[PDB]
């Protein structure tokens, strides 16, 4: 069985850890929803 | 139950202990999450239940109490926060710049960073810290890590 439990506000937080990069990826989404490469 | 608007986890007693299957959005009385985290089943907030009212496997999301009531969506050009929630962890706030994930039906913004899949459903937020989407279905690049498309579902 599933059950919630609340974890915080959502709120942009000012001077947030900035990580990550942007990459452009072509990609494919099939009917049960899943995302692979298409490369 | 609980209805204040947040961030929630959501659990399951099911496996050894307490375990994190994902999180979700409360807003407007409606739990916003990811398909995949809880494949539509009833929830239970305190001594309450939450039932599903609307729900798309190929969109991967699902709504409890009433219909979908996110629609804010990503610019294309500014960076956004990613409200990560994981497993045994405080929330916490992460920001980015958005790839894209070019489809054959149109481009989607996508968030390179890679949290594990128990932190499902967090939400992405633009700078008046309205949700833009979610977090968890996505893919894994050629270094291994994972990239996660913002999903966004349709308010009526
Ligand atoms: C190891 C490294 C790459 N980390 C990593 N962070 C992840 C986050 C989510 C998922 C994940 O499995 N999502 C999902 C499951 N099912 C669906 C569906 N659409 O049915 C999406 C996998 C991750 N792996």
């Amino acid at each position: 069985d599933m059950y919630i439990e609340r974890a915080g506000d959502i709120t942009w937080e000012k001077d947030a850890e900035v990580t990550g990069n942007s990459p452009r990826l072509d990609v494919a989404l099939d009917e049960s929803g899943d995302f692979s490469l298409v490369e | 139950g609980e209805t204040t608007d947040g961030v929630y986890r959501v659990m399951t007693r099911r496996l050894l202990g307490s375990t994190q299957v994902g999180v979700g959005v409360m807003q407007e009385g409606v739990f916003h999450t990811m398909w995949h985290v809880t494949k539509g089943a009833a929830l239970r907030s305190g001594e309450g239940r939450l039932d599903p009212y609307w729900g798309d496997v190929k969109q991967d999301l699902v709504s409890y109490c009433g219909p979908w009531k996110l629609d804010a969506a990503w610019d294309g050009l500014s960076e956004v926060q990613l409200l990560a929630v994981p497993p045994g962890e405080r929330a916490k706030n992460i920001q980015t710049l958005p790839g894209i994930f070019k489809t054959k039906d149109g481009d989607i913004g996508a968030v390179a960073l890679d949290y594990p899949a128990g932190t499902s459903g967090s939400p992405i937020l633009d700078k008046c810290g309205r949700v833009i989407g979610l977090y968890g279905n996505g893919v894994v690049i050629k270094n291994g890590s994972y990239v996660s498309a913002i999903t966004q579902g349709k308010r009526e």
